């Protein structure tokens, strides 16, 4: 049929996919809770260019005002859950 | 930068409430209770609706002047009519530019 | 005709006397079987009229019109029994009585065969409407909406009144198969102008023409939903038969009379179908709808050829059917929030499918959506405008695409988009309104079905 | 540098090349806090009535009501004869008229005199 | 969308905004990912040469030719996502979203399918009834003398309260209803 | 015409289809071999579009163009028929060259 | 059939699909090939276009610029 | 096209001019002109219901041809000999038209210098 | 069903274009730290694809034969 249902698994799969890739994080060093300024030491650039690659990873947009709020994977999957309406 | 305490706690409790709800969207094994051969389609379809087609215009349409008009059929040197039995002579000797 | 006649001077008592709660269903049940009597009208001749007696005449005119108000009535009905629920025994009786009272005199007002008779009881229509709409009016405009509708008339019909007498003292008779007999031309004189206006003033501000037609949208607007659609659909056409009629003994005044009313119905005309495209009330635009089409009916009845007739009694009968949809489906949704804001209520396509329907259908049928008997009544008095002169293709063209558009707006507005998120008040819609939505819309396409019916006497 | 993007009426500038929120003053700010509260308490008076589990049918906006007031009925009360104002309803309610019938006379004397000539091609006219 | 908005943006925040808008402008003008990638790093370089300036003043005159620049070198046909508010799906499904209140008027026909659906719709407006009172007395409580003047809303603190003002955020139709 | 280019939006909509209803070509990468059979379709309506000979685009636009090339007619028409006949290919190219050719640029849950 | 997405992977192909697109790709070639062996003066002409100054004048009857 | 350039940019004078042309009597340049003759009868081009544009001096072919198709109908693919006759008695035809053509415009060329090298004669 | 997302760390920018613009971003001292996450696109079946030229002529090769075929019948059947 169409998509399959996804679920909150995978989205914090695909989110922590997504970041081991990037070259300015530790991949042993990064879990699910880990801060992007606090743990990881990333400035405000990098924030944006983590929300852009969420973005076109799960191919829709996510507002400024929302994407500044951002700060673990765990809340970037919360928010794609809750934007989808992922429950399971 | 990011979330306030009171944020994060009123997204949480917000979360939870909407994850509920979306939970009892669900469908339960039996909530739809309902209360209490192979030609067929080129007979209804088509041979009904071309036999009163047929009849209306054999009958009704063609009992009026002028209301089914056929345009002349194209007569060739050489044919022969099916009425009158007249052939009509050939073409006047070709000069022949092989 | 007293066949017709009689048995709604018997709806009078029969509604006097009926039980506290049967007065609608007996009301109802009677004025659809006097509607099933009067469809024998319709058997016309081809020569001359039904003459039945000395007082009453039928004509290929005034029969289509005869059988759309003892049609209309029933409709009434059904519509006004939901508001007037909580009224009393006595004043439902009387509101009843109104409407059989405005019946009566339109009865005999489209079939007098003497223009004083035709005059009296055209002026008699005034006071059961006036009464309906500054008596069972909803807002305090009313009261002000009352008094627009009056003396614009009153002003417009006493000189009439005086011409009309005139003129039996000058011919002898005032009957109307006399009158079109012994016609003679009219001269042209200071006083036969006088004359001419005086004799055509009366049914175009009934009509209305624009620059006269303020009285409309306040009479329209602060009536009950009875008292718009017996306003809109019928007694904007007896502008349009009386002029019919009277046009036979001005000519050929007319020839350079009709020059300043041609141009006001043509630009108002454009002016009033640009109007529709601002309008912030609903009912309101739907009155400048009626505005329009009546403009056009006008341009037709002026330039006075036998296709323009044709066009322009089919127009008249489709804007009345039209018209009278349009405002009860406007009812259901004020009835539902209170309010007659178009941008109220949005989205109700999604709420109410079957309406939507309904929606989609009349505002197929305003736009002239062919072969609707709108779009006969149209082309045809388009097509006697081209042959009036070329140029009028232009101004009705313009025409043809505003309409259109504000048509199609008010779909748009009210049926699609989101609905509004704080109006939790919508009901499903109820079987007494899509059986009056069914039953307006269903005669529209029966007599598109037999379109020589709706023609008048040119046909 | 580059070339320069001057707005018009049908193409407004942008916020982002607004040279007035790139100078801004203490007063600004606070201006911008009021317009801010203001808002939310509008905000907040709605919320409270659309989210009561009691309240049903339409909830009225004030707003709404002015506007189709202002729009409709506040209109005439607030009128003045004045020059502009005589003069352009002068223009717009008597001009068209007399330009079209101008047009239209003009138009049906030429046929008219093309008549009584014989020389229209009135063939095959059979209905008017 | 989810956020209350503040009553102005902040300098980093417009200039993380501008960032967001010139890498989503260059990827559409730059359609192959190498050639992308390539482009964003000297983007990404360009922006951070001038990020530790102290003067405000000349910080901010560096944003607003970094906007006319924008402007002039954008995009005129930039991608946009699907569903977002330019794209091809914004509103799709918009007419398949039904509020809630409309299966209230249900005949009881259509409501004797789906029984058990309906039994938990009576206990969530039951839980709503209950906590509509204690809603609005903390609302009461929270708000300055002066009226509100943002659009936040507090949580919930007590035993077993309900965050004020929730019934039309939990209850929203869906995103993909029908 | 009605034939190719009923099947070139049915291949279009086969594609908007397959990738989440995405229609923008920046984001459609190589399908030349992950859709096979549209790909063929495509690659054979571009073909008729463009008057290939002997396929069905052929025989009308071989002519009209032909017929135009020798009548009593407007330069300035003449010109702009042949240059829109140029482009016609040109755009047919790009469809091809985005769509198809090169590297995947959609999502990487495919 | 049932085809399950891939994350990064080239999508799983059926050998239906790929016959299918090879047949009909080497049926439109073969049809143009024998058409055009058969039909050649559809795209190269079949009437040689003549040109017009070696035509004499006896021919096109012009005189000799005398009389 | 060469033809458009000489008329468009070189002197017009001596190009002929398509809307008025020929602009010599037929039987000028010409010691005798021979009648061009038709095979077709009015009546049966009539009967054939051609066109009012294919009626021309190739119609007899067009006849032939029609009458073979009609006779060889589920044989699309016969009446192959028919249409060549017919397009070689077009192409005929349109040879005709151009040697037309360029009679035209030699006539012009050689009668306007002529009349030049006359008047130059008669100014000396 | 029940697939899981492949191993992270096959995902190299070696061999791609990607490396040419590392290499060209070196030269600046840039670096570009989403390298891997493009090189999916390259890595696997995407490996290959054809030009322009190529893909306009896909099945050329049997329909060639088909057509040599035919009309070399064709050529030995008119000897009937
Ligand atoms: C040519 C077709 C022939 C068809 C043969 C059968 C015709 C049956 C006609 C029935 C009588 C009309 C009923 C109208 C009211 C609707 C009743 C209703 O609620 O149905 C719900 C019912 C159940 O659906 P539901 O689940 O409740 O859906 C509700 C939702 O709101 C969802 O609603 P929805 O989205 O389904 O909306 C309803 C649907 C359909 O609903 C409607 O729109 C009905 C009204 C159509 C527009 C009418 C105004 C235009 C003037 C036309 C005048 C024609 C009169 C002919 C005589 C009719 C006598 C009654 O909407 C449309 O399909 C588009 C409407 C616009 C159509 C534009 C057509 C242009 C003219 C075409 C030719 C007309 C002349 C034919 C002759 C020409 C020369 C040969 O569905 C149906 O029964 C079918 C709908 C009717 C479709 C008919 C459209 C074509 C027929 C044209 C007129 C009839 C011609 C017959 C003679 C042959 C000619
Ligand atoms: C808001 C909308 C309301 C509805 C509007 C109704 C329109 C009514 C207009 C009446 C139409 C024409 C009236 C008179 C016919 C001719 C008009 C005149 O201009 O023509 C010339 C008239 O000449 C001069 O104009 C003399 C008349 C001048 C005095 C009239 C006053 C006009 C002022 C306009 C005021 C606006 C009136 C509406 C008030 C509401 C013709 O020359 P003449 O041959 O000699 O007269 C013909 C009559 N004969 C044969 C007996 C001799
Ligand atoms: C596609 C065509 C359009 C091209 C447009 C793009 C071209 C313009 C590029 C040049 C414009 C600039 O750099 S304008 C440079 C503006 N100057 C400053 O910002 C100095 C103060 N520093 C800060 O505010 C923060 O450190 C901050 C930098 C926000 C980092 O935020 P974080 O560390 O907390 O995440």
């Amino acid at each position: 049929s169409d998509a399959p249902p996804l679920t909150l698994e995978a989205i914090k799969d695909r989110v922590l996919y997504v970041l081991k890739l990037y070259d300015k994080i530790d991949p042993e060093k990064l879990s699910v809770n880990s801060h992007f300024m606090k743990d990881l030491g990333l400035d405000s650039l990098d924030q944006v260019e983590i929300i852009m690659a969420m973005e076109d990873e799960f191919g829709f947009e996510i507002p400024d005002i929302d994407a500044e709020k951002l700060m673990c994977p765990q809340e970037i999957v919360d928010y794609i859950a809750d934007k989808k309406d992922v429950y399971e | 930068s990011g979330y306030t305490p009171d944020e994060k706690l009123r997204l949480q409790q917000l979360r939870e409430l909407r994850r509920r709800w979306l939970k009892d969207q669900e469908l339960s094994p039996r909530e739809p209770v309902l209360p209490p051969r192979h030609s067929i389609f080129a007979v209804t379809h088509v041979l009904i609706p071309v036999w009163i087609i047929h009849y209306y215009l054999k009958y009704h349409v063609t009992a009026k002047p002028y209301t089914v008009v056929e345009r002349k059929p194209r007569i060739f040197p050489g044919d022969t009519i099916l009425e009158t039995g007249e052939v009509i002579p050939l073409m006047k000797e070709f000069p022949d530019q092989h | 005709m007293l066949k017709i006649i009689i048995p709604t001077t018997m709806l009078l008592p029969m509604t006097w006397m009926s039980k506290h709660n049967m007065i609608w269903i007996n009301a109802t049940v009677h004025s659809l079987l006097i509607s099933l009597i009067s469809l024998s009208l319709l058997n016309q001749l081809g020569e001359n009229s039904l003459n039945f007696s000395l007082t009453f005449f039928s004509d290929s005119l005034s029969a289509p019109l005869l059988v759309l108000t003892t049609w209309l009535l029933p409709l009434m009905l059904m519509a006004s029994q939901s508001h007037l629920s909580k009224e009393t025994t006595t004043r439902k009786k009387l509101y009843i009585t109104m409407l059989i009272l405005l019946q009566l005199f339109l009865i005999m007002t489209f079939t007098a065969t003497e223009l004083i008779l035709f005059y009296i009881l055209f002026e008699a229509t005034l006071v059961p409407t006036l009464i309906i709409i500054t008596r069972w009016g909803n807002q305090t405009e009313r009261l002000n909406a009352g008094l627009y509708f009056l003396f614009y008339t009153l002003a417009g019909s006493l000189p009439l009144l005086v011409a009309l007498v005139y003129i039996q003292n000058t011919t002898g008779s005032l009957n109307f198969l006399i009158i079109h007999y012994w016609s003679h031309p009219l001269s042209n004189s200071w006083s036969n102008i006088f004359m001419w206006l005086a004799c055509i003033m009366a049914f175009m501000v009934k009509m209305p023409l624009y620059g006269l037609h303020l009285w409309l949208p306040k009479a329209h607007v602060e009536a009950p939903i009875a008292g718009s659609m017996v306003l809109a659909a019928v007694l904007l056409k007896l502008g349009g038969y009386g002029m019919m009629r009277i046009t036979t003994i001005l000519n050929p005044l007319t020839n350079y009379m009709a020059y300043p009313f041609l141009m006001l119905s043509m630009w108002g005309m454009i002016m009033t179908s640009s109007i529709c495209l601002r309008q912030t009330d609903l009912k309101s635009l739907i009155a400048y709808s009626s505005v329009s089409h009546m403009a056009l009916v006008i341009v037709a009845i002026m330039i006075q050829t036998p296709w323009s007739f044709m066009g322009a009694t089919a127009l008249m009968i489709a804007h009345g059917l039209t018209s009278s949809m349009l405002f009860c489906l406007a009812n259901t949704n004020y009835e539902r929030v209170h309010s007659r804001t178009m941008i109220l209520a949005r989205g109700l396509q999604t709420l109410l499918p079957l309406m939507a329907t309904w929606w989609l259908v009349a505002s197929l049928t305003n736009l002239a959506l062919p072969p609707s008997i709108n779009l006969i009544g149209e082309l045809f008095i388009i097509t006697a405008s081209f042959s009036w002169s070329n140029i009028t293709i232009i101004l009705m063209g313009m025409n043809m695409m505003i309409t259109a558009l504000y048509s199609l707006y008010m779909l748009i507005t009210t049926q699609r988009g989101k609905y509004t998120h704080h109006i939790n008040n919508i009901k499903p819609s109820f079987t007494r309104e899509n059986a009056l939505m069914a039953l307006h819309i269903l005669p529209l396409l029966l007599l598109t079905l037999n379109p020589k019916m709706i023609l008048g006497p040119l046909y | 540098s580059f070339p320069k993007y001057k707005p018009s009426r049908l193409a407004t500038l942008p916020a982002t090349l607004d040279p007035a929120e790139y100078d801004i003053s203490p007063e600004t700010r606070k201006a911008q806090a009021e317009r801010l509260a203001i808002r939310s308490r509008l905000k907040r008076e709605y919320l409270l009535q659309y989210n009561d589990p009691n309240r049903l049918g339409v909830i009225e906006d004030p707003a709404l009501i002015r506007w189709t007031y202002a729009r409709s009925a506040n209109i005439y009360p607030n009128f003045r004869p004045t020059p502009k104002t005589s003069l352009l309803g002068a223009l717009f309610g008597i001009g068209p008229l007399f330009f079209w019938y101008y047009v239209f006379k003009t138009d049906r004397d030429k046929k008219e005199k093309l008549i009584q000539e014989g020389k229209l091609d009135q063939t095959f006219n059979i209905s008017y | 969308a989810f956020s209350a908005p503040a009553a102005y943006l902040t300098h980093q925040q417009k200039v993380l905004r501008l960032y967001k808008r010139a890498l989503r402008h260059l990827e559409s003008w730059c359609v192959h990912r190498d050639k992308y990638r390539y482009f964003a790093c000297l983007m990404r370089a360009r922006f951070d040469e001038h990020k530790n300036e102290k003067d405000m003043v000349k910080a901010t005159q560096l944003l607003r030719q970094a906007e006319e620049e924008f402007w002039y070198g954008q995009h005129p046909q930039p991608y946009i996502f699907p569903e977002s508010p330019g794209g091809t799906s914004y509103e799709r499904y918009e007419c398949y979203k039904v509020p809630e209140w409309c299966l209230d008027d249900w005949h009881p026909s259509e409501k004797a399918m789906y029984p058990d659906y309906f039994a938990k719709r009576e206990q969530w407006k039951r839980l709503r009834r209950e906590s509509w009172e204690r809603e609005v007395k903390q609302l009461q409580e929270e708000t300055p003398p002066g009226g509100p003047r943002t659009e936040a809303l507090p949580p919930a603190r007590k035993e077993g309260d309900l965050p004020p003002l929730w019934w039309h955020i939990v209850t929203r139709p869906r995103e993909r209803p029908m | 015409h009605a034939f190719f280019k009923a099947m070139l939006f049915m291949c279009s909509g086969s594609i908007i289809h397959s990738l989440n209803d995405e229609q923008d070509i920046r984001k459609m990468g190589g399908l030349y071999k992950a859709m096979p059979f549209t790909t063929t379709a495509l690659i054979i309506g571009s073909l008729a579009l463009t008057g290939m000979p002997y396929l069905t685009g052929f025989y009308s636009k071989d002519l009209i163009i032909e017929a135009v090339n020798m009548s009593y007619t407007n330069a300035w028409a003449l010109l702009m028929t042949l240059i829109a006949t140029s482009l016609t290919a040109a755009y047919s190219t790009r469809i091809i060259f985005f769509a198809f050719l090169g590297k995947p640029r959609f999502p990487p849950l495919v | 059939v049932h085809i399950e997405p891939r994350y990064r992977q080239f999508p799983q192909l059926t050998r239906s699909q790929l016959i299918q697109a090879e047949f009909f790709s080497a049926t439109m070639w073969f049809w143009i090939l024998w058409r055009f062996w058969h039909d050649s003066d559809a795209v190269l002409g079949h009437f040689p276009y003549p040109d017009p100054s070696q035509w004499t004048d006896e021919e096109l009857g012009i005189l000799p610029d005398d009389e | 096209g060469a033809h458009l350039a000489r008329r468009y940019l070189g002197d017009a004078s001596k190009e002929p001019d398509p809307l008025r042309m020929p602009t010599f009597p037929p039987d000028y340049g010409f010691p005798e002109r021979k009648e061009r003759e038709m095979v077709a009868t009015q009546q049966e081009m009539n009967d054939a219901q051609l066109m009012l544009q294919q009626r021309d001096y190739c119609a007899h072919y067009l006849i032939q041809l029609l009458k073979c198709k009609r006779d060889s109908f589920p044989n699309f693919l016969a009446c192959k000999h028919e249409q060549h006759d017919w397009d070689y008695c077009e192409h005929l035809d349109y040879v005709k038209r151009m040697k037309e053509f360029e009679r035209e415009r030699r006539l012009l060329q050689r009668k306007k210098r002529r009349e030049q090298r006359e008047a130059e004669m008669a100014r000396g | 069903s029940k697939m899981e997302l492949p191993d992270y760390k096959q995902w190299k920018i070696e061999g791609t274009p990607l490396e040419t613009v590392q290499e060209k971003l070196a030269a600046r001292g840039l670096r570009d730290p989403w390298g891997r996450n493009e090189a999916w696109r390259y890595s696997g079946g995407f490996a290959n694809n054809v030009s322009f030229v190529g893909a306009l002529l896909k099945g050329f090769k049997w329909g060639f034969a088909a057509f040599v075929v035919a009309v070399g019948a064709e050529y030995y059947l008119e000897s009937q």
